[PDB]
């Protein structure tokens, strides 16, 4: 398996798997899970009320020092009651290292901003209450970053279509740039894709 | 040898870097003394901050110091033990040696769904 | 059942953060039509704020009408600060639309929605 | 706001000027939901006329408690020294 | 493995001192940059005379569509509907039917060209080279339906630039 | 390049560079708009014989990943890494 598959790397799988153990014992309280991918990444997926906690903890543990924070995250997922996921991604400059902090909220239940760790993360979260809809509690400047002012959804969210439910024009009768309920004149052709037969094995969910 | 500059912008040069050590060291496990002892922060930081303690007790020399410390310059050493006191402080209040205090419902990591 | 609030313990805070809302956009209507120098009444944008409140009335969870709350205070900002222009203020005037069908039976002449 | 005849005058003057509520009903004692007939919004909306009127700031939980003229005029009274 | 850049402590000598007070006195580094704007005004300028001169392309270059032919007449397009599948911007429209004499041909075949991202998909999930992107840039409309492509205008695009389509295609397909 | 050797001369000088060892205008050295054809080689896996893909199949050994602690002594305090390694200064242009 030489020319064409990546190469597995052991070592730091080991030493992920092992800092991941590190982090699961020194903070029980919140930690749900560890894991470490193939390609070795770990993962710590935490209850939502320890956001705060953990991410001090990598950012200013003298065996962590996770004092950058790449990449701040929400992913919706419908088929959960718990729908989005709050993805930080932090950098250990000093361990040369990653890691990503994994945890969840619904539409309804806040978040606690993360701004007193990283600053870094005062547009993140930010976008992801323009995105997803996610509050973010005792944030510094909450509002929209990247939507129109009067836009109304949250568009990542997956039941949010592509196209938006309005669309704008220059109205000569007005003169004003006026929004209207969206037609297209080419509809999106939504293709299915999926093969109906077995990709990975690995991944073969048990059944009913 | 009196260290011109550290290198990094807002980080400045400590004229005393042992003795600063080993006060925030000693600050460190003092605080850290009022976590109880089952708790495996405690027992990791004061593994980690024996060992630098000792490091720092064991060396006269800054540079000598800065490579087997294994942080960089000895100010950002500095730093992290501030940093690392900061933390210690901060656990003390949050309590996070505590169980669990909610299961994740039973497909909440549950990927690809 | 037991559920994280956002910032309202039951439904009375709820209904006093939704009653300083409306005062603060009832007093901000006049200055809006003045410095976006909007051609609608300052009574015709009241009565545009009473509606996009009575909208919002059938609602009975406290998180939901505090988030209600954090986006109109989230639009009084972008009004107050100019941010939004004359274009954003007024989507909410569907001035350029025509008046949908209301009974079945011009429903029926357009067309096939329900 | 010096004499209590002239503050109920002023606080019907500002009722009547107020368009929804009927000048036939509007008396000293006529509640504003279940006699008058109103939203609670046009409560609030009374309520900041009497702040653009008397000229001062009147707060959620003392405004609340104003569901008639002579709940406001002897608010505007315990509030100031008449 | 790393270098300091602006890490220079400066010369206290009086030679040193004397040097940068001159260059403060006497104007020395713009006088430099005088002589670096002089030196491009004796350059012989690198501007090519468009219309007449053409800027340098290579035979990859991704420009309008053209639907091609077999060297014989008939049209490549065997109505297989890759390229619409894997257009990224969906712009490519296709519907066929069996012909009069029962060929797997289209009836609709467009292209929109302002939806397009002329990457060139379309051309190397062809599997019988019908759709190009050939070689023309220089097809700019007054009218925002003229650049609304339908089946005519793509093999009108392939019958007046084959003699050219098929010369870059013989050029690069042993890339390919 | 068709520059006479008085400007020529006046520009090296203007520029304090020799600019005609280095010119900015591309001339006769560039390679020819038409090349002969190629003869790409092919990959390892063109083989006829020892080619099964399910030895060389590399989405198929992809693995979930390890859950290495769910809710369903005396040990070292670890690291993500081992530290990192000061970065040593350069011996082609320190600026030193
Ligand atoms: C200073 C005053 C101007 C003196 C003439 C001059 O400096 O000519 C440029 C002449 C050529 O400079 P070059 O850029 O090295 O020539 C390269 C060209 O590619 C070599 O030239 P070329 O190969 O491109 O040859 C074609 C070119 C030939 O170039 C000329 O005819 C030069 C312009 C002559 C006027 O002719 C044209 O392009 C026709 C241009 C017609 C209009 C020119 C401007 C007229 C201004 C007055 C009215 O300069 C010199 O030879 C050095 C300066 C000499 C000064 C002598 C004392 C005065
Ligand atoms: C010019 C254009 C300006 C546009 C301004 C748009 C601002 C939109 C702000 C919307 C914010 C809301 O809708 S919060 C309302 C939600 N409240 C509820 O669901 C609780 C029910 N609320 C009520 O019944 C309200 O009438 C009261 C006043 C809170 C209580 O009345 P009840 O007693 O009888
Ligand atoms: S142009 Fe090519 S890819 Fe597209 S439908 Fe025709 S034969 Fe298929
Ligand atoms: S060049 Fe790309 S975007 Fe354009 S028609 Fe081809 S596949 Fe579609």
């Amino acid at each position: 398996t030489r020319p064409t598959v990546r190469p597995r790397n052991d070592v730091a799988h080991k030493q992920l798997s092992a800092f991941g153990e590190y982090v699961a014992e020194i903070l029980p309280k919140y930690v749900q899970q560890v894991q470490v991918s193939c390609f070795s990444e770990l993962e710590i997926c935490i209850h939502p009320d320890g956001v705060i906690p953990v991410l001090t903890f990598l950012r200013d543990h003298s065996n962590a020092q996770f004092k950058s924070l790449a990449d701040l995250t929400a992913v919706d997922i419908p088929t959960r009651q718990n729908r989005f996921e709050i993805v930080y991604n932090l950098l250990s400059l000093r361990f040369n290292s990653r890691i990503r902090v994994k945890t969840y909220t619904d539409e309804l239940t806040p978040v606690e901003s993360s701004v007193s760790v990283y600053k870094a993360a005062n547009w993140y979260e930010r976008e992801i209450w323009d995105m997803f809809g996610v509050f973010f509690a005792n944030h510094p400047d909450l509002r929209r970053i990247l939507t129109d002012y009067g836009f109304e959804g949250h568009p990542f969210r997956k039941d949010f279509p592509l196209s938006g439910y309005v669309e704008l024009r220059y109205d000569d009768e007005v003169k004003r740039v006026v929004a209207e309920p969206v037609e297209l004149a080419q509809e999106f052709r939504k293709f299915d894709l999926n093969s109906p037969w077995e990709a990975f094995p690995a991944y073969r969910q048990p059944p009913e | 040898l009196l260290k011109k500059t550290t290198g990094l912008v807002g980080l400045a040069v400590c004229e005393t870097p042992h003795e600063r050590l080993k006060i925030l060291y000693t600050k460190i496990l003092d605080v850290l003394g009022h976590i109880p002892k089952n708790a495996a922060y405690r027992k990791y930081t004061e593994q980690i901050t024996n060992e630098k303690l000792s490091i720092v007790k064991a060396e006269p020399d800054v540079k000598k110091l800065e490579e087997q410390l294994q942080g960089g310059q000895i100010e950002e050493v500095i730093l992290q033990a501030e940093n690392e006191l900061s933390l210690a402080r901060k656990m003390i209040q949050w309590k996070p040696w505590e169980p669990l205090v909610e299961e994740p419902p039973a497909s909440q990591w549950k990927w690809p769904i | 059942t037991s559920v994280k609030p956002i910032f309202s313990r039951d439904m009375n805070e709820a209904k006093r953060r939704v009653r300083e809302l409306y005062r603060a956009w009832y007093r901000e209507v006049p200055n809006t039509v003045h410095l976006f120098q909007l051609d609608i009444s300052v009574k015709q944008g009241r009565d545009k704020v009473r509606e996009m409140f009575k909208k919002n009335a059938h609602v009975t969870d406290p998180r939901v009408v505090d988030l209600l709350v954090i986006k109109g205070k989230m639009e009084l900002e972008e009004t107050i600060n100019v941010w939004k222009q004359r274009t954003h203020v007024m989507r909410f005037f569907h001035e350029t639309e025509a008046p949908r069908p209301k009974d079945f039976l011009s429903k029926f002449y357009v067309g096939h929605d329900p | 706001p010096l004499t209590l005849e002239g503050i109920k005058d002023r606080v019907l003057y500002v009722l009547k000027l107020y368009d929804k509520i009927d000048p036939e009903k509007l008396s000293v004692n006529s509640h504003f939901m279940k006699d008058l007939g109103l939203d609670s919004l046009d409560q609030v909306e009374i309520i900041m006329a009497m702040e653009d009127e008397f000229g001062f700031e009147i707060p959620d939980i003392d405004a609340e408690k104003l569901m008639c003229p002579q709940e406001i005029v002897d608010y505007i009274a315990d509030k100031k020294d008449v | 493995t790393y270098k300091y850049v602006n890490l220079r402590e400066p010369s206290m000598d009086m030679k040193s001192v004397t040097d940068r007070a001159a260059q403060t006195l006497l104007w020395t580094e713009l006088i430099r940059g005088l002589g670096m704007t002089l030196s491009y005004l004796f350059r012989e300028p690198a501007t090519i005379n468009y219309p007449f001169e053409k800027g340098p392309l290579s035979p990859r270059f991704r420009g309008e569509h053209a639907l091609r032919r077999y060297p014989s007449g008939e049209e490549r397009c065997i109505a297989c509907k890759l390229c619409e599948a894997v257009c990224p911007a969906q712009a490519i429209t296709i519907e066929a039917e069996p012909r009069a004499d029962g060929s797997r041909r289209t009836t609709r075949y467009d292209i929109d060209m302002t939806k397009c991202i002329y990457c060139g998909f379309c051309q190397e999930a062809c599997p019988v080279d019908a759709i190009v992107e050939g070689p023309n840039f220089e097809f700019s409309t007054e009218t925002h339906e003229e650049l609304l492509y339908n089946k005519e205008k793509l093999l009108n695009n392939g019958d007046k630039w084959e003699a050219e389509i098929a010369a870059n295609i013989q050029a690069d397909y042993l890339y390919r | 390049a068709s520059a006479t050797r008085l400007i020529q001369g006046l520009r090296n000088w203007a520029s304090g560079r020799d600019l005609q060892a280095k010119l900015q205008l591309r001339y006769q050295e560039i390679s020819k708009r038409t090349q002969p054809p190629p003869k790409l080689p092919v990959g390892p896996s063109h083989r006829l014989s020892n080619n099964y893909y399910c030895a060389r199949d590399g989405r198929r050994e992809a693995m979930p990943p390890s859950i290495v602690m769910s809710s369903q002594s005396e040990k070292k305090a670890v690291s993500p890494a081992p530290p990192i390694k000061r970065w040593e200064l350069s011996q082609d242009e320190p600026y030193l």
